[PDB]
């Protein structure tokens, strides 16, 4: 992870840049969901790295990292819902929220997804749980979401002709 | 007393693929998707901020190898550069 000294950003586009907050007294949060078991449908093999990568990587950048696994559609709403309440978000500068699992179209997959039993945190839930009203300790201050996982069905592509 | 907020602001979603399509993860070297993330962001943290670092990794998977996933930028909200001060 590549560091410092570069003032140059502070005389850029500034004062459209996000205050950040002084590193001795912050209380920075970030939250891993990650699923790798499933009940019905194919166990995701060579998930770890993606936990661990993406925690170490996160607290290097200075983050206190909160790993959660194995969850229903349910429990991510609710272990969401509480990452919403930390009242360390009151000093913290930003957030990263960062899910791994399979998915489907319209959302991230859980435990117990199959077609039969379907199991689905829509990405319009991710974002209506981390909003001023329901997580109003981090109004003008940044949060990204990253979504690993599958969207569909179809692989990337289109042929063309040389 | 009582002054109004947005309701929505200062997001911004990164998933693995464009809608439609699948996301890779090998076996023994994790997500494709998970990977690059990662090493762009340690080289580019503060070179620059989180609008362009996630650009770059949209570029990086752009001529299509054998297992070809676009990686996108679903609801930016964020009004302001994200600089990300890695030491500070
Ligand atoms: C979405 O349902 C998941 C991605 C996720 O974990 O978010 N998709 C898969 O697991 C796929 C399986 C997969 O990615 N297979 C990897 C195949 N593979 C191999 C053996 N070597 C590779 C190198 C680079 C990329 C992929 C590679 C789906 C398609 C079942």
């Amino acid at each position: 992870c590549s560091l410092e000294e570069a003032q140059r950003i502070w005389k850029q586009k500034s004062a459209e840049i996000y205050p950040i907050m002084d590193k001795s007294s912050r209380t920075r949060l970030a939250l891993i969901i990650c699923n790798e078991e499933f009940d019905s449908i194919p166990r995701r093999t060579g998930a770890e790295v993606d936990i661990t990568g993406m925690t170490m990587l996160l607290q290097n950048l200075g983050y206190s990292v909160d790993v959660k696994k194995n969850l229903t559609a349910s429990d991510m709403t609710t272990e969401l819902e509480a990452f919403a309440h930390r009242p360390e978000h009151k000093t913290s500068d930003s957030t990263f929220l960062v899910f791994m699992s399979h998915g489907i179209r319209e959302g991230i997959c859980g435990k117990k997804h199959s077609e039969q039993v379907p199991d689905i945190l829509q990405l319009n839930a991710i974002f209506n749980m981390l909003n001023t009203k329901n997580c109003p300790s981090l109004k003008d201050k940044p949060k990204v979401i990253i979504i690993q996982a599958c969207r569909g069905d179809s692989p990337g592509v289109v042929w063309f002709k040389d | 007393a009582i002054k109004k907020a947005h309701i929505e602001k200062d997001f911004i979603a990164f998933c693995s693929s464009t809608p439609d399509n699948v996301s890779w993860r090998h076996p023994t070297m994790g997500s494709v998707f998970i990977g690059r993330l990662i090493e762009h962001m340690q080289e580019y943290a503060c070179s620059c901020d989180v609008e362009e670092i996630f650009r770059k990794v949209r570029f990086s998977f752009e001529q299509p190898d054998g297992r070809a996933q676009m990686p996108t930028t679903e609801r930016v909200t964020l009004t302001r550069c994200f600089y990300l001060f890695p030491g500070h």
